[PDB]
């Protein structure tokens, strides 16, 4: 017998609370970044390590720019969110 | 044992949910560029094996039924499921095209004693879409 | 330049929402749970990987046994909730 | 580089807040065996190299007090930051003693831009503490 909220993983684009950027001709900041490291590393990791690859890069190589002082040079970090009872890999 | 056992007949499906056009009476903004997300899930994910799904513009009730539909599948030869979502929201809450859906409706259709096919396999859910309005100012 | 919520990891003993069992003399089970993990695999593993252990334990091992109907037999999924930003080794 | 500089002078601070009895006009019962669980994580903690501080049956206030009073401390030769609450709780929230205290406000002095000591470091948090009321009856 097992947890019915078990086996679950929710990535978040961003952390609770917070805004998610998106690019008009780049995509989301999220998913592009997401769909970037599944193709280098979908063969040689554990998802849990992807994600957090995906985390770094959505933090690091992002940085919002507007003329709305507001929203201008803001960051955002993704959010993982697992209940997953094993590892998971896709090969 | 402690990883998931992937070698199942298929990877799974693969259901892209790209909301990009909302009602009027919503007062949400259209979400440019979710296209180029879709189609690179897709792409990508299709790379990785799953069936993949796109639907794009669902209402509210559309996308319910549309979960209920997809739990309501034999998922025995399958491997995983996977969910995407693209479109605002708020914290617990993703946007149909003519208002909200708590993300806990759509998700419930897959817990354990509901999608039995599904029981002891990875269920995940991508969900590019606001959690707030908090803006993160970063540091040094 | 980084997020102020980069580098983040919160272990929830349970789902959002549910309830968190503690036994009266065995302790919580999700900190014996994480402490027995962490004591086998804090030299041969990731973080995420060793919390991942800790859910499948928590969700595996215990249930929860009461006079009232309404508590007995009861499950408990771990919840992790990590905005690292890379991998993390106790070693 | 993708792991966690692990390899500074020491691995930084363990705090373990362990609230056992909390004041009789709050109306939460004791959380017996909790000093199992306190004694257990210090061991754990203290093998791992890091330094255990454990405080018990702390007003919100001391929660408050002594979170701010850690994160005003100088990191620079840390690894990581680990904090263990032991309490009742709800969704977002753990309790002092005499009432609750959001997680938000106890986490905010580790951000990045407060604890400057601490930025791109590793902070966990590790939370013994229930998130509501709903009950899984498990399923198979
Ligand atoms: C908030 O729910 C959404 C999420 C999304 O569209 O994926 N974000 C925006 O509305 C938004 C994101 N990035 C730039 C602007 Br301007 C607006
Ligand atoms: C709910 O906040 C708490 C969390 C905790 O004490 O760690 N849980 C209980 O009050 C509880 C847990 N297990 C058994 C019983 Br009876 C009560």
């Amino acid at each position: 017998k097992i947890p019915v909220e078990a086996d679950f993983l929710y990535a978040y684009s961003t952390a609770p609370g917070y805004y998610s950027w998106r690019n008009s001709k780049d995509g989301s900041w999220f998913i592009q970044s997401l769909c970037a490291m599944l193709k280098q590393y979908a063969d040689k990791l554990e998802f849990m390590h992807i994600l957090t690859r995906v985390n770094r890069k959505v933090a690091t190589e992002f940085e919002s720019f507007s003329f709305d002082a507001t929203f201008h040079a803001k960051k955002q970090i993704p959010c993982i969110v697992s209940m997953l009872t094993k590892e998971l890999y896709f090969y | 044992d402690n990883s998931y056992k992937m070698d199942y007949p298929e990877m799974g499906l693969c259901i892209i949910i790209n909301n990009k056009n909302f009602h009027k009476s919503t007062g949400m903004t259209s979400r440019s560029g979710t296209d180029v997300d879709a189609a690179n899930l897709r792409e990508t994910f299709r790379n990785l094996k799953y069936e993949v799904r796109n639907k794009n513009d669902l209402t509210r009730e559309e996308i319910v039924e549309l979960m209920r539909d997809v739990s309501k599948e034999d998922h025995s030869k399958r491997s995983s499921f996977v969910c995407v979502l693209l479109s605002h929201g708020e914290e617990g809450i993703i946007f149909g095209t003519n208002g909200p859906v708590d993300l806990k409706k759509i998700t419930n259709f897959f817990r354990g004693d509901r999608c039995r096919s599904l029981t002891g396999k990875p269920k995940l859910f991508i969900i590019q879409a606001c959690r707030g309005t908090e803006l993160d100012c970063g540091i040094e």
